RNA sequence: GCUCAACGGAUAAAAGGUACUCCGGGGAUAACAGGCUGAUACCGCCCAAGAGUUCAUAUCGACGGCGGUGUUUGGCACCUCGAUGUCGGCUCAUCACAUCCUGGGGCUGAAGUAGGUCCCAAGGGUAUGGCUGUUCGCCAUUUAAAGUGGUACGCGAGCUGGGUUUAGAACGUCGUGAGACAGUUCGGUCCCUAUCUGCCGUGGGCGCUGGAGAACUGAGGGGGGCUGCUCCUAGUACGAGAGGACCGGAGUGGACGCAUCACUGGUGUUCGGGUUGUCAUGCCAAUGGCACUGCCCGGUAGCUAAAUGCGGAAGAGAUAAGUGCUGAAAGCAUCUAAGCACGAAACUUGCCCCGAGAUGAGUUCUCCCUGACCCUUUAAGGGUCCUGAAGGAACGUUGAAGACGACGACGUUGAUAGGCCGGGUGUGUAAGCGCAGCGAUGCGUUGAGCUAACCGGUACUAAUGAACCGUGAGGCUUAACCU
RNA sequence: AAUUCCUUGUCGGGUAAGUUCCGACCUGCACGAAUGGCGUAAUGAUGGCCAGGCUGUCUCCACCCGAGACUCAGUGAAAU
RNA sequence: ACACAGGUGGUCAGGUAGAGAAUACCAAGGCGCUUGAGAGAACUCGGGUGAAGGAACUAGGCAAAAUGGUGCCGUAACUUC
RNA sequence: GCUCGCCGGAAGACCAAGGGUUCCUGUCCAACGUUAAUCGGGGCAGGGUGAGUCGACCCCUAAGGCGAGGCCGAAAGGCG
RNA sequence: AGGACCGAACCGACUAAUGUUGAAAAAUUAGCGGAUGACUUGUGGCUGGGGGUGAAAGGCCAAUCAAACCGGGAGAUAGCU
């Protein structure tokens, strides 16, 4: 559950450090989005030389939420960091390669079979 | 906020229609001191359910 | 639309402010000169026309 | 709404509801019967009828809640020395309620609370 | 002897400012709003010069012509000046159809995909931010779409007061000036306890023709109706390829609404622990008061959403636009005229809720009452002595019911509360006793001790004998049966 | 520009987006040197702009604590 | 104009904590402020807490939230030093 | 009477100023007191304020005020 | 040493909610500024209305000020309601 104006961290080796969600995508009037979801973001902080730049407008997939995602047993999966993996705007695939930290089983899909193969840890 | 006409005194009867009192139906009579009191209450003397529940 | 001159109900309660734009190029032209809108619309017709003669001119 | 709840505010804050049942239970044990109002008997059925649960059985460490919301130790010396052995077999219901007419200056509905074994 | 020329001539003789202002009056007269009007505006229509290779009429339309709307700007000065509070926002809206998305078509300069325009269709849906008093607009990024208008350009006895529109102050500017500026910039009191109407809830009265208790029927009314995306069909139809469908089907979303606390959380000042300063309990040890609940740490029940289940239909009828079928008038033709079919989120239903004060007061089902007499203005008559039913209210205990009322449960036979026992629960290993350590403190008893609303039991207390209310077979009229 | 109508002038900065602000540009509608000019540390319940921290401002409101409202007694107005 | 949440000068300075005549809790001392008593709806007035987010709100971070002491280290531009 | 709660560089003590019986007893509850009131700063009736040293008066004098004469001014008067 | 510093009393009144038939004919609650001086406050004294006074705003002069109050001219005058 991430709204706009929300500072997120970065989960790949793209080059950014601080991003900020400017639009929740994927649905008409769709007020919120959790993991497995696509948001338009800008970049507020990046490394001095990386794949990105301070102020790039692009999409990303959300991978770690402090809020929580539930499972059919009743177990809810929360984190302590809110990070996301940056995507292309057009092909909409991950740009970085080295995934940082663990991810969840809701992330796997035909669209996102790529990330979980590169993840260090999948719960 | 405030009225624009004088209200009729016949309306004043209609507003005070439901405003009447209501008296007691029947008084509980004691069975030892033999006196009327309030139902589920003690007597004036200190009796309830016959017995002397309080020395006054 | 309305202008934001001083006067209130003579200014803001009327459509004394015009804006004429171009369809194939997209060149707006506003005017708020006098109180009348046809002292403005027809004036903004002239100013867009004054832009229009320059469009061939500035290009050439 | 107060669904399944329990407790009357008594138009007082909780610090005064605390401090009023201090002296009200603090004097009922003394005189064995007092005149109070009926909502200060009926909410006191959530209070004094548990404040006789205070009067159950003597240890050394059971001299202490009867110090705590009472500020008194003389009445402690009455409860488990005399009244504990008095109500030694009653499994609840140590009191009785006598609705005794209305209070003069405000038409407040009064009542008599008392012990079951007063004589 | 007078441009006494404002020329029937107020004086020989006379300019301003006032947002520091004031009186007298005016809707006889301005500014908003209403009104009429429709010039202007907007929205259509008629003609077809042409463009569109040719081809006016796919798409457009010169020159002109005819209307509609009240919606722009206006005109008019009829309402209102012994007051009709205005910009924008916020909160709530509701209506129109000249339809933005969704639906149905027709034609196409419509292979498909994608459009174009036109017609039907108002059920439902119909962004967030940056800029700026904003409106508007620009932009960013959405969306299925970001409709347009009516509403005192809806809504201040609902809010806001940024803008405009007081007095302070300044610049630019103008005036000799006091001062002024549709020039700016800084600062600048938004009152009202609701009689009525209206609306949302909730009662009382009487009525429905003996009384009471119920179940309903359902006249009528309300709610509800949105949609993406993925996959299948299928790379199928089409097309040269690129590309890429109809129809039908499945899955998952968004948004909304209802329900809910099992979960996931919040709250939990009445459960518990920690801790500060102080005060008191003779004093230690213990507690307790006060310090925003002193400050925290947590947590039961309840209430709650961000927590989880549903919900939009399918179906039927009648249709709109539209497509037809037979078929004359009109030896042909011809969807119409006779007949006749199909046809949409609109309609009526289907879905839920309300509902016989539905005075047109309906229905069915069950219980109660089978006493005596007087009167005269002799009857739907009045009165008197017996009788008091069914049941009802009242009273008490009460509720996950509630402003009050009402509603529901229960009143000794009784579990209605409270208390009590059992249990769980949660703070988190009490007190006192030991033990070690100079001590602070640690260890032994020790999930011990405590435990709000909770689960199981318990009559332990409090739910009184009565009395009250309501009575005593129920109008007339025919009718039909039965005797 | 507290002065600029046009005008959201243009360019640069800043922001994803900036009618604001900060730099320039001089085309000063209508700056300008004691009704002073330009600059200025310190100062300011002074004006505007941007950040960190912070949080029910907001999304999107929930729950308790009290004071009224409502019930009953005693008293008892108001403008119109 | 009220037994009116206002205004009114001088003198007096107990304990603990505390820089303090701050604040806290108190002593001496003095009071519980002239309607009560219920109920525990909206609704305002005050308050407290808040998942995830952290100005998006708004004319405007208005108010709230937050910061806060004593030592010590360390401290830029600029300066009229 | 018993607890409880609050104030405590005061919600304690003390004066001036100002008030002018409110003070102390007895009595009374109509009115007065935002309810009752058996109570009261209420009514009624009684009491109650003692100074060579404290204060005033008194002896000084300031700001100032007045003013013999005096000066000035229609008059009233102004100044001193 | 300071029209120095933080900050009580004191003095002021900047913001916000209140309150607007009020507790109050301008106040409270929260904050805020000054707080050794161009300080603050007693007791008096003086300046009088076309006058006073004014770190100046048409400010203030007994809840009233672009000409104080009270009395008189005076039954001002009113082509106005
Ligand atoms: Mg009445
Ligand atoms: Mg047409």
């Amino acid at each position: 559950m991430i709204q706009e104006q929300t500072m997120l961290n970065v989960a790949d080796n793209s080059g950014a450090r601080r991003v900020m969600c400017i639009k929740v995508l994927g649905g008409s009037h769709r007020r919120y989005a959790g993991v497995g979801d696509i948001i338009k973001i800008t970049i507020k902080e990046a490394i001095p030389r990386g794949k990105v730049k301070k102020g790039d407008v692009l999409k990303a997939v959300v991978v770690r939420t402090k809020k929580g995602v539930r499972r059919p047993d009743g177990s809810v999966i929360r984190f302590d960091g809110n990070a996301c993996v940056l995507l292309n705007n057009n092909s909409e695939q991950p740009i970085g390669t080295r995934i940082f930290g663990p991810v969840t089983r809701e992330l796997r899909s035909e669209k996102f079979m790529k990330i979980i193969s590169l993840a260090p840890e999948v719960l | 906020a405030v009225q624009q006409n004088k209200p009729t005194r016949s309306k004043r009867g209609m507003r005070r229609s439901h405003d009447a009192l209501t008296a007691v139906t029947s008084l509980s009579v004691d069975k030892t001191s033999g006196e009327k009191h309030l139902r589920h209450h003690i007597t004036a003397d200190g009796y309830y359910r016959g017995r002397k529940v309080i020395a006054k | 639309y309305r202008t934001s001159g001083a006067g209130g109900q003579h200014v803001n309660r009327t459509e004394s402010a015009v804006r004429i734009t171009h369809i194939p190029t997209g060149i707006v032209t506003q005017c708020q000169n006098d109180r009348s809108q046809h002292k403005n619309k027809d004036q903004a017709m002239k100013q867009m026309k004054a832009k229009l003669y320059e469009l061939e001119m500035q290009k050439k | 709404m107060r669904h399944r709840k329990s407790g009357r505010q008594l138009n007082r804050n909780s610090s005064h509801r605390q401090a009023m049942f201090r002296n009200m239970a603090g004097s009922l044990v003394r005189h064995e019967i007092i005149k109070t109002t009926l909502p200060k008997a009926k909410e006191l059925r959530r209070v004094v009828e548990p404040l006789i649960t205070l009067a159950k059985t003597d240890s050394v460490a059971n001299r202490r809640l009867a110090f705590a919301r009472t500020r008194d130790n003389e009445i402690v010396a009455k409860l488990f020395n005399e009244l504990g052995p008095r109500f030694a077999s009653r499994a609840g219901g140590y009191t009785r309620i006598l609705k005794c007419g209305f209070r003069a200056g405000d038409n407040a509905p009064m009542a008599y609370i008392e012990l079951v074994d007063r004589s």
